């Protein structure tokens, strides 16, 4: 075998670091190459600062200029907030130096004190020498900003510029003669970016004055590509209002920007291995079962500097370059092999006080991963995450072409294949139209690698890949060490066109993707086939709006416990029972599905538009995690939402965090009071079904009528009934408080509905009628609609707050349920303490209709509605009528 | 202008 010294060697030409486990031989290499760059940046800003004032100041209307490459580029200005305020290039063996405002009309007054300094570094561009005079009449070019600003701007500093007169930028001969280009964002060129890499490589040296305040350029971010320079992020210098101040001593300045971008004393830790044992983790807190450790002293300011390593190296993940197919990136290469070698060695769990080095040099491991290669190592252990099937997945050696259909104008979207670990996969968009693509891997959030948990540092932290840029018919190769289910990210796309997705080398995972109205008993049986034979770790289904990205065991564990093994059901209910009815009850246009004919009858004795794909169309896809853990708890909301026992179609939390991405403001009663119980209706409607069509009772405790009917009779003593009853059952901020009494009132109507429309079958359609509603006030044009919606003494739309102390939410509901049930219900919204605004009130009062009496529907089971009883609460309050 | 928060 070879030696890690020769493999070191070759692993940094090709990348190939498959065979590289000597982390402390390439941790060596890292160091000698970071004092390399560090005493050769101490000689050039030595040379550069003598002794002159620091002073800098450019202001609020002003861009971030950073470095890319550390061994190319380095900061020239850095503020006392630590943002990078000019930086210098050394690019393709150029000069070049960027300024985040232009600088050159200031020197006469609000950087009077930097003038000296400057005249230093042009000196510098122009002769490579920071002492070197500039020759008389000296010829510079001006491009893209005001020519004679700059010169004179040049000459406060003490220079005697003379005018180039021609533009050095796209004219090559003036580029041969001028001894200076000055850019700024008014230039104009064909490719922009490759000429000034062009001219810097030839020896033009460039100076760039950014000349658009806080605000982006997209002139001048292609100019400082060209320069191996990047722009900060949006908003610029706006909010922090960064500087140089002149306490600065120019040993400070040197030291920072000797070690900017190549952290010399973590490389330091690293090759030592002198990891911290001292971490008070007593500090750490717990939440749900989830610790964190944001206040343990010293953890932040290790995990910022961490995170400023993983910037630095997405960035070119990001922009799809390999590292290791561009010159001059020898730092850049070590820091990736070295991570690399790490993830050789590294093994499951650790826990942050009994493997203090193990963990947080895996800590700073995970944050390193080079994703564009053609060549790279995968990681030994995967841990909780993946194991021996993913290791092995076959690969397809010959280009697969799928389609897919990018459903909204945003989002991302599974392509149906897989990165194996380790093993390269070139991937290829064609047929985009207008649509920018983005190819990414996996879809876990970082919340649910529980590093901070005993003993739970058992996988990478950082499962979800950056998203990689894709230029339409332009392939890129990957190498992950983790393998990943690969996603489509995109934006500015049509909603409904497709995409034609080219890969090669990639594994396939399970996938199921079905579509309201096709045959999908062929892709079903597909699908079990690849359950049994058992080759996979991770599987997705896609259906209808649907994306579910799913630890395998984690779905067989549910489909035998809980479907005994049939597959076809699981799917079935899946498909049915949990997505169907849902969205069914949100009265969504869902494809070849008509709406049922009470509701069809309804809507169309009111001339409502039910059915419109604009106000009624689907929403984008609906993402779910299935894993070992959860970004919190153990499950956490949001898109994708995280769950951990599994999948079960019939579960109360799959249609509960379901109904919270379906949540409106307009049918919440008291906005975030209602935060968890408006979206309750969908387990509570699922759970109600499945009573009636498969006799199994599930969650039969969860509306309370009891204790609701109890805060209820009190509050109604109060000299203010309503009042009264508000503050038993509405004021109290607790995110889940009195959340089984406060469902008992969204369930009240359907109980209503049903009497009202003398059909037991037919009591949730008020939720769907409501939701149809809703959503033509949200969107319809108002003048034209307002009046068939029963708002016709509003002036203007009405409002969509979600704070508690609105009364949108209340007025919304008290209207669309008057206008539906065609009574005054003012007494039942006033009994459950609901306190409703004069406009709300004026607009039911001109309904003219038959005052409902104050009701309350009690029962001593959730499911079954068979033994519900009416109380009339006109005249008093009744007994509990049970037993 | 402003930038948004
Ligand atoms: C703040 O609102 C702005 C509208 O005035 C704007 O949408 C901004 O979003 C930024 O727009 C930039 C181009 O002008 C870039 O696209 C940038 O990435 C993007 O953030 C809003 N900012 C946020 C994110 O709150
Ligand atoms: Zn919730």
């Amino acid at each position: 075998m070879a030696t890690q010294e020769e493999i070191l060697d070759a692993a940094l030409v090709s990348g190939d670091s498959s065979q590289l486990t000597d982390s402390h031989l390439v941790a060596l290499r890292l160091q000698q190459q970071v004092e390399r760059i560090r005493q050769t940046r101490t000689q050039l800003l030595d040379g550069l600062y003598q002794n002159l004032s620091q002073a800098y100041d450019p202001g609020a209307a002003s861009m971030w200029v950073l470095p890319a490459n550390p061994d190319n580029t380095l900061p020239f200005l850095i503020g006392d907030k630590g943002r990078v305020l000019a930086s210098l290039s050394l690019e393709a063996g150029g000069r070049g130096l960027a300024y985040g405002t232009n600088v050159l009309t200031q020197l006469s007054g609000t950087n009077a004190a930097h003038a000296p300094l400057l005249k230093r570094a042009v000196q510098w561009l122009v002769n490579g020498d920071p002492g070197a005079a500039t020759a008389k009449d000296f010829k510079v070019s001006v491009v893209g900003v005001d020519k004679t600003a700059a010169l004179n701007g040049l000459k406060s500093a003490g220079l005697q510029p003379a005018d180039a007169a021609c533009n050095a930028l796209t004219d090559a001969s003036c580029a041969s003669t001028s001894k200076l280009l000055v850019l700024g964002n008014g230039a104009s060129a064909a490719s922009l970016s490759a000429t000034v890499r062009a001219r810097l490589q030839a020896g033009l040296p460039i100076l760039f004055v950014h000349t658009n305040g806080w605000n982006q350029s997209s002139t001048g971010q292609q100019i400082l590509a060209g320069l191996g320079l990047q722009e900060g992020p949006y908003g610029g210098n706006y909010w922090d209002k960064d500087r140089v101040p002149s306490s600065r001593t120019r040993t400070r300045s040197v030291e920072l920007g000797g070690a900017y971008g190549q952290d010399p004393a973590l490389v330091q830790q690293i090759v030592d291995g002198s990891w911290r044992t001292d971490y008070d983790w007593s500090k750490c807190t717990s939440y749900v079962g989830r610790t964190t450790c944001d206040d343990v002293p010293g953890l932040s300011d290790f995990s910022k500097r961490v995170d400023v390593l993983k910037g630095a190296l997405d960035a070119y993940n990001q922009k799809a370059q390999n590292l290791f197919a561009l010159p001059g990136t020898t730092s850049l290469r070590l820091w990736l092999l070295w991570a690399d070698a790490v993830r050789q060695n590294i093994r499951y769990p650790m826990d942050k006080a009994a493997d203090t080095a193990r963990f947080q040099e895996t800590f700073v491991a995970d944050a390193i991963v080079g994703y564009v290669r053609e060549a790279g190592a995968a990681q030994k252990e995967l841990g909780s995450y993946a194991g021996q099937r993913q290791q092995s997945m076959p690969v397809s050696g010959s280009e697969e072409t799928l389609t897919l259909t990018l459903p909204s104008a945003q989002g991302f979207t599974a392509i149906g294949r897989m990165a194996a670990p380790g093993k390269r996969l070139s991937i290829r968009i064609e047929d985009a139209g207008q649509a920018s693509l983005a190819v990414g891997l996996n879809t876990q959030r970082i919340g649910s690698t529980r590093l901070w948990n005993t003993r739970q540092y058992d996988r990478p932290r950082f499962l979800k890949s950056p998203d990689i840029k894709l230029q339409a018919n332009q392939s890129v190769a990957l190498v992950s060490p983790y393998g990943g289910l690969l996603q489509l990210v995109y934006s500015g796309a049509t909603p409904g066109q497709t995409v034609t997705v080219k890969v090669t080398g990639a594994a396939s995972q399970p996938f199921l993707d079905i579509q309201p109205g096709e045959d999908s008993s062929q892709a079903i049986a597909d699908f079990i086939q690849a359950l049994d034979a058992d080759k996979a770790d991770w599987l997705e289904i896609r259906s209808g709006s649907v994306e579910v990205h799913a630890k395998v065991e984690k779905v067989r564990g549910s489909i035998d416990k809980d479907y005994g093994g049939d597959v076809q059901r699981f799917i079935r209910e899946l498909n049915e029972v949990f997505i169907d009815d849902a969205y069914t009850l949100a009265g969504f246009a869902i494809p070849n599905q008509a709406k049922t004919p009470a509701i069809q009858q309804e809507c169309a004795a009111r001339g409502w538009d039910c059915d419109s794909e604009t106000l009624h169309k689907l929403p984008g896809t609906q993402h779910i995690n299935v894993d070992q853990y959860a970004q919190c708890g153990g499950g956490c909301s949001g898109n994708p939402y995280d769950q951990t026992w599994g999948l079960n179609p019939r579960g109360w939390g799959e249609s509960h965090q379901l109904g919270h991405n379906l949540q409106v403001n307009r049918l919440k009663v008291y906005g975030g009071r209602s935060g968890e119980i408006s979206n309750q209706i969908f387990p509570l409607h699922k759970d109600w079904r499945v009573l009636r069509e498969f006799g199994q009772n599930l969650d039969d405790t969860r509306v309370n009528y009891r204790n609701a009917y109890n805060l209820i009779v009190a509050g109604r003593a109060e000299a203010d009934p309503l009042a009264g009853v508000y503050k038993r059952l509405w004021e109290d901020p607790g995110t889940y408080a009195l959340n089984g009494e406060r469902m008992a009132f969204y369930t009240q109507w359907v109980h209503y509905w049903a009497d009202l429309k003398n059909d037991p079958l037919q009591g949730w359609d008020i939720w769907t009628l409501l939701y149809l509603h809703q959503r033509q006030v949200d969107k319809s044009d108002w003048d034209a609609n307002k009046a068939a919606l029963g708002y016709g003494t509003y002036a203007q739309r009405p409002g969509n707050s979600g704070d508690a102390s609105s009364t949108d939410g209340n007025d919304n509901l008290l209207l669309g349920l008057s206008w539906l049930t065609q009574r005054d219900q003012r007494p039942t919204f006033a009994l459950w303490g609901i306190r409703t605004s004069a406009a709300a009130q004026a607009q039911v009062a001109a309904y003219g209709f038959a005052e409902q009496p104050a009701f309350f529907y009690a029962n001593n089971r959730t499911n079954e509605y068979s033994t519900v009883k009416l109380l009339d609460m006109s005249q008093g309050s009744p007994a509990w009528p049970f037993p | 202008e402003a930038p948004s928060a």
